[PDB]
């Protein structure tokens, strides 16, 4: 897509490896926010958004969380607690056209700049003088949508690039997108160090009488930390009493 | 026509299991006491709008009410949810492409999914960008009202379809009553029970006593005072003072001179 | 490429629409608006509509909301106009043009025109030619030069293409701009000079030939005495 | 159209007719031959990288952005047109640029109807006037020895391609049947080149 219409795919019920991406030479940055690309190997989330677009070589700095300027301010703001990585590669030999691509495009003017997320796809011509917008333009108002005409022979900073931003969400609602990482069997009543779906901790997997509703699926002490789990393959109720330990 | 909505529209916030705790969570909820919306079938479902989603319920066990379409034109000239219940199973679909509008039957669509002494009650909520719906059937003794007594709704679907929702309008069949209300962003607390069962809850917003539940955590409150905030006049105006004349900016010399 | 391939002379009626045509360069539906006017022939030029090949957005004014019908094709960059409230009065020409680009332009204004379209609208039918060569004589004559002509008249659509001795004889020639009588067909008037020694003995011919029927005649002018 | 006439080698300068409204840019100057296709002559204006740039200019006054044709050349002599910025893309009527020349008299000419047209239905007796400038050539019809014209259609030339006067074929058109009721049908011509009427004859039966 044009960087103010971006993309939005969202990720569920499926698994993945993320060295595929950060591995790969292709990939001009791999700049990540909230989490590190070599870990998400060890995690599961309930959704990703595969939030993706084209932007020119220059722009890619604007991409983070607590960053302001045109593509944060007009086109595709992230949140300033964004969690994820932002993914690009050069794609001058793929997005660039003899004669301009014209089809990419991106938003400078509106009544007031992008919220996090603000999908915006408005065309009414700007009032970027005192006159009445008519409609029409020549000049004082505007159409809101440039253009970057991304042409092969352009400078490096001026190609385009592919961006994948991989906006993760870990919600109260369990994960449904899992790392590479293959599972073991179940191991009660010992002292064992556990990964249920992105929960990582450690303690004595016990099972419990625990009445969990059917969608009830993690328990929680007065702490706000997990005292109980339903098991993500046979669907019974764990307590995950404390790891062994005392004073000496 | 209104009733008053009583003790209603309590659903469990998260899939989070927690016993014999009062925990306080701020959501949309329907506000205790609030005025309810309410209709007995003639001509009875115009659109109505959803606001930020609605509490919804009937007294059938009859299934007279078939489901719902919501957006803002429902009339899938956008991107509309329609759901249908053959009693308590589901139905859905998103369509862009033409919906048969009218909405009842006598006796670019880039989702769908599928599995009178009775009260059915829904909740309706859009937030996160994934619809969510919860839901109770229960008996009731009075059909007249919604009942005078207190229980909390499960979730059914939590639903990734990105529709913008405004408006929302019922669908039924014919040769029944309803009611409608509106979630506010509120802070109630909620009693769990042992069976980790939602059993009790409080409107912090409600009133002063109810301010002082939430502010101790407890629907115990004992003989005393307790401060729940504090009190603050809010500025009635923006005032704002400059001398009476303005000169503007010698950029063109202390910013730019005939030489740099 | 530069002229824009407007549709000719789309022969119509009072009470209906017709869908105007013409082609700008491929790529042009993503770098470029098109823009259309009204012109009476010989006289004053307005400004109609607009369209967006982006998103196939189209704007008109007020004049020609509902008259008027802008469509595009993004893919090639083929523009369309259905002049969708058409009468008799409506027989102006009508234009279009590649244009604007807002402040990603120099400067947003039109450059490749197009050939232009007479849309030629009546209440009558079309009609053949009828054919009057106006006699040289002493009352034709000025001194030592005289003139001689041919009048075509109530015929539909324009034109006749009046020539002389099929185009030899161009001796000080004029063909006149076309009349549109209250009939709702077209005249006009040609012409032709010559040496007034003549005036019985030069070949004068008018050929004429009403195309839209490929009605054609080449018929001798009588000489005659005043 | 209003028009003026200047000499192949003038510098023209002409005023935007939509300048009701100063506009905060010029668009362009558009120059037509008559009804036809027009052609972009001045562009990008209120600026000076404007224009074909062999020629022209736009800047020439801060509203009226006058169509400024640097020296005229035999092919700028055209209709123009004239259009500008600030939410905005309104056309007016410019001014027309003609070939100046001497005063020419028309030459005056009577044809009769054709024959075959005073049996079909119709006398349209023609009085060609060619040639003439300035364009303000006069007629009218002693029909019956009253004067009439506009029953004289009368139809006039672009001007013209060897000399650049303009011809007039004033042509009375009565009916077959009105043409029987009436009887004489000379012209008189009247211009700034002739010091009195002018007049050649027709009448039924000649």
């Amino acid at each position: 897509a044009s960087v103010y219409a971006w993309n939005r795919k969202r990720i569920s019920n499926c698994v993945a490896d993320y060295s595929v991406l950060y591995n790969s030479a292709s990939f001009s940055t791999f700049k990540c926010y909230g989490v590190s690309p070599t870990k998400l190997n060890d995690l599961c989330f309930t959704n990703v958004y595969a939030d993706s677009f084209v932007i020119r070589g220059d722009e890619v700095r604007q991409i983070a969380p607590g960053q302001t300027g045109k593509i944060a301010d007009y086109n595709y703001k992230l949140p300033d607690d964004f969690t994820g990585c932002v993914i690009a590669w050069n794609s001058n030999n793929l997005d660039s056209k003899v004669g301009g691509n014209y089809n990419y495009l991106y938003r400078l003017f509106r009544k007031s700049n992008l919220k996090p997320f603000e999908r915006d796809i408005s065309t009414e011509i700007y009032q970027a003088g005192s006159t009445p917008c008519n409609g029409v333009e020549g000049f004082n108002c505007y159409f809101p949508l440039q253009s970057y005409g991304f042409q092969p022979t352009n400078g490096v900073g001026y190609q385009p690039y592919r961006v994948v931003v991989l906006s993760f969400e870990l919600l109260h609602a369990p994960a449904t997108v899992c790392g590479p990482k293959k599972s073991t069997n179940l191991v009660k009543n010992k002292c064992v160090n556990f990964n249920f779906n992105g929960l990582t901790g450690t303690g004595v997997l016990t099972e419990s009488n625990k009445k969990f509703l059917p969608f009830q699926q993690f328990g929680r002490d007065i702490a706000d930390t997990t005292d109980a789990v339903r098991d993500p393959q046979t669907l019974e109720i764990l307590d995950i009493t404390p790891c062994s330990f005392g004073g000496v | 026509a209104y009733t008053n909505s009583f003790t209603r529209g309590v659903y469990y916030p998260d899939k989070v299991f927690r016993s014999s705790v009062l925990h306080s969570t701020q959501d949309l909820f329907l506000p205790f006491f609030s005025n309810v919306t309410w209709f007995h079938a003639i001509h009875d479902n115009p659109v109505l709008p959803f606001n930020d989603g609605v509490y919804f319920a009937s007294t059938e066990k009859s299934n007279i009410i078939r489901g719902w379409i919501f957006g803002t034109t429902l009339d899938s000239k956008t991107q509309s949810l329609l759901i249908v219940n053959n009693a308590t199973n589901v139905v859905i679909k998103v369509c862009e492409f033409q919906f048969c509008n009218d909405p009842f039957l006598g006796v670019n669509c880039t989702f769908e999914y599928v599995s009178f002494k009775n009260l059915r009650e829904f909740v309706f909520k859009n937030i996160d960008g994934y619809f969510k719906i919860y839901s109770k059937h229960t008996p009731i003794n009075l059909v007249r009202d919604l009942p005078q007594g207190f229980s909390a709704l499960e979730p059914l679907v939590d639903l990734p379809i990105g529709i913008n929702i405004t408006r929302f309008q019922t669908l039924l069949a014919l040769h029944a009553a309803y009611y409608v209300g509106y979630l506010q962003p509120r802070t109630f607390l909620l009693k769990y029970n042992e069976n980790g069962t939602i059993t009790d809850a409080v409107d912090c917003a409600l009133d002063p006593l109810s301010e002082t539940k939430c502010t101790l955590k407890s629907f115990t409150v004992e003989k005393g005072i307790y401060q729940t905030s504090n009190f603050r006049v809010q500025p009635t105006e923006s005032i704002v003072r400059f001398p009476n004349i303005t000169n503007l900016c010698p950029f063109g010399e202390v910013f730019n001179a005939t030489r740099f | 490429q530069v002229q824009l391939v407007q549709s000719g002379a789309e022969v119509k009626k009072p009470g209906s629409s017709v869908k105007v045509s013409c082609k700008a360069s491929g790529g042009t539906f993503s770098r470029y608006a098109i823009n259309w006017v009204r012109q009476a022939p010989g006289q004053g030029l307005e400004w109609m509509g607009r369209i967006i090949p982006i998103f196939g957005i189209a704007n008109y004014a007020q004049k020609f909301q509902g008259k008027v019908t802008i469509t595009a094709d993004k893919s090639t960059s083929t523009a369309y106009m259905e002049l969708s409230s058409l009468r008799s009065e409506d027989t102006a020409v009508y234009y279009c043009a590649r244009a604007d680009y807002y402040y990603d332009s120099s400067g947003y204004f039109f450059d490749y025109w197009g050939q232009g379209t007479l849309v030629t609208v009546s209440s009558a039918s079309t009609k053949g030619p009828s054919v009057f060569p106006l006699a040289p004589s002493s009352k034709s004559t000025s001194g030592g030069t005289a003139a001689l002509g041919c009048l075509v008249k109530d015929y539909f659509p324009e034109p006749v293409t009046v020539s002389w001795n099929s185009g030899a004889l161009t001796s000080g020639v004029h063909t006149f701009p076309a009349v549109l009588q209250s009939s709702g067909l077209y005249s006009l008037s040609s012409v032709v000079t010559v040496p007034s020694s003549s005036l019985g003995t030069q070949t004068y011919i008018c050929n004429v030939n009403h195309k839209p029927s490929n009605t054609k005649v080449d018929k001798k002018v009588e000489p005659k005495s005043c | 159209p209003g028009t003026l006439s200047l000499s192949p080698g003038e510098r023209a300068t002409l005023s935007c007719r939509a300048s009701q409204s100063v506009s905060s840019s010029y668009l362009a100057w558009y120059q037509q031959k008559p009804g036809q296709t027009p052609r972009l002559l001045i562009y990008g204006a209120s600026s000076r990288a404007t224009g074909i740039p062999a020629r022209f200019s736009g800047s020439g006054s801060g509203t009226n952005f006058t169509l400024t044709i640097s020296r005229l050349e035999p092919e700028d002599f055209a209709v123009y047109y004239c259009q500008q910025y600030s939410s905005s893309r309104t056309f007016g009527q410019g001014t027309k640029v003609e070939i100046k020349r001497t005063v020419a008299a028309p030459s005056v000419f009577i044809f009769p109807p054709s024959d075959e047209q005073l049996k079909s239905g119709t006398a349209s007796v023609v009085c060609l006037l060619n040639n003439f400038y300035p364009r303000e050539a006069k007629v009218q019809w002693k029909v019956d020895n009253a004067l009439q014209s506009g029953n004289s259609q009368e139809s006039v030339t672009e001007q013209d391609s060897k000399d650049s006067t303009y011809s007039l074929s004033s042509t009375l058109t009565l009916s077959k049947a009105d043409y029987e009721k009436h009887k004489v049908y000379a012209c008189e011509v009247t211009h700034q080149g002739l010091s009195s009427p002018v007049t050649k004859s027709f009448n039924r039966g000649e």
